[PDB]
């Protein structure tokens, strides 16, 4: 559509084949959207929710629990997303392309058909995740205003991170390092 | 032990990490441990899953990076299999990045060994025998992927994929899933097929035991009196199946519940 589907030649440059072209990029971005943003947003939230509270248990300052949350989600979303769409949409794309040397120029396009399924992957899952740790990040603000220096959480399991060991392992509060992991990537 | 905390260490954030990931993965076969380690530890199931992450855009045909995620993957297969990390690693949701992995239909030998270590985790997710293992695969489109591997590529991830199934037959929610519909059961019932046909080895032993098992089911148990290869009821797997106890009973009784 937008930005004129450059850079290629042919089906770009010849007006009369470039109408039906960009009618069948959005016919097979809205046929696999709405499959793929459900069930991929759906991993997303679920996985991160579980790995996130079970490092972060320990942790204070919800913004550092946010941040690390935000950025670990949607960023696993988006990979999970271009991932899964890329090839139905191509096979799609041919397929509603012959019906009404292609491979060339699709993939050079098929960038910004990718673009909006992670864009929107991404932003309902940061929204489903933020609702679910609505109980995770209010149980916090609890704990924060009523009881200050007393020790955090401990919500409901830590058995085995009970031991003793070096930086791989629950700590007080999470350090620089340990939290500069899940800062990048 | 501390010579695996120091690498664990590494994984998480010193520099090598490939070492790391190749050390550590030569020694989870002993103690009977560290699967919990592995979960317990922080940083370290973000890490294992940043590895995998990155092979994706190398997904459109490798090398030694094959090779690198391989070796997370044997580590993720540890956790799984693994009672106290088993349920928790399959309800956190991680296993279902493994599926674009085995989605890949390239027959380089990179990605033989890439499908055949990830078909090692779900593999070891079925080998302990938990029914909610297979109300989750079931979730997916894993049975007819299985099947894709099954008649096709290499005898070794075949006789990975067809334990799968097998395991996934031997569940009552399972043979449910799979022989509901003729569209599933003629799914099963060709490749099936077609192996006996294109074929000592386990990969006849398991396909016996997915047709006892589809001997229970009477729907199934009509349609097999016909759909049943000829070469079971023939004598030609015999000799092969004389040093196989177990196949044999198998075999027999299926011949048994055949018919009437």
């Amino acid at each position: 559509p937008f930005n004129n589907l450059l850079g290629s030649t042919i089906f770009v440059t010849h007006p009369d084949l470039k109408r039906v072209f960009q009618m069948a990029l959005a016919k097979s971005v809205r046929e696999i959207l709405l499959e793929v943003v459900e069930k991929s947003s759906g991993i997303a939230v679920v996985t991160t929710t579980k790995i996130i509270l079970k490092d972060f248990a320990t942790e204070v300052d919800e913004s550092k629990l946010k941040t690390a949350a935000i950025i670990m989600v949607r960023h696993l979303a988006q990979s999970l997303a271009r991932a899964t769409s890329i090839e139905p949409l191509k096979e799609g794309i041919r397929s509603t392309m012959q019906s009404l040397e292609l491979d060339t120029a699709i993939n050079e396009n098929i960038g910004i058909a990718l673009v909006l399924i992670e864009k929107a992957s991404m932003d309902k899952s940061t929204q489903d995740l933020a609702d679910q740790l609505m109980q995770a990040i209010a149980i916090r603000r609890y704990h924060k205003e009523r009881r200050a220096d007393q020790p955090f959480i401990t919500q409901n399991t830590n058995p085995y991170s009970l031991s003793l060991p070096e930086p791989l392992g629950l700590k007080g509060v999470t350090p620089q390092q340990f939290r500069v992991y899940e800062e990048f990537g | 032990d501390p010579n695996v905390y120091h690498w664990i260490c590494q994984l998480t954030y010193g520099p090598q990490k490939e070492q790391a990931l190749l050390e550590l993965g030569r020694k989870r076969e002993q103690f009977d441990d560290l699967a919990v380690v592995l979960w317990s530890s922080f940083g370290v199931m973000t890490s294992l899953l940043n590895e995998i992450i990155s092979v994706y855009p190398m997904l459109q045909p490798s090398n030694n990076l094959s090779n690198r995620v391989c070796n997370a993957l044997v580590l993720l297969q540890c956790v799984a299999s693994h009672p106290e990390t088993k349920h928790l690693f399959l309800q956190a949701h991680i296993p279902l990045f493994l599926f674009p992995f085995l989605n890949t239909t390239s027959r380089q030998r990179t990605f033989e060994y890439l499908r055949l270590t990830s078909l090692g985790v779900i593999g070891a997710l079925v080998k302990n025998d938990s029914q909610d293992v297979i109300t989750f695969l079931l979730r997916t489109d894993i049975v007819p992927l299985c099947l894709r591997i099954m008649e096709s590529s290499s005898e070794l991830s075949k006789t990975v994929a067809i334990f799968i199934l097998q395991k996934i037959l031997l569940d009552d929610v399972g043979l449910q899933y799979i022989c509901a519909t003729l569209e599933r059961f003629y799914a099963v019932t060709n490749v099936l097929k077609d192996m006996v046909e294109h074929l000592p080895g386990r990969l006849l032993k398991h396909i016996i035991r997915c047709y006892l098992r589809l001997s229970d089911d009477l729907e199934a148990r009509r349609l097999l009196k016909i759909v049943l290869p000829a070469k079971l009821r023939d004598n030609t797997f015999t000799e092969v199946l004389r040093d196989d106890v177990g196949s044999k009973r198998c075999l027999a009784q299926l011949l048994l519940t055949l018919n009437e």
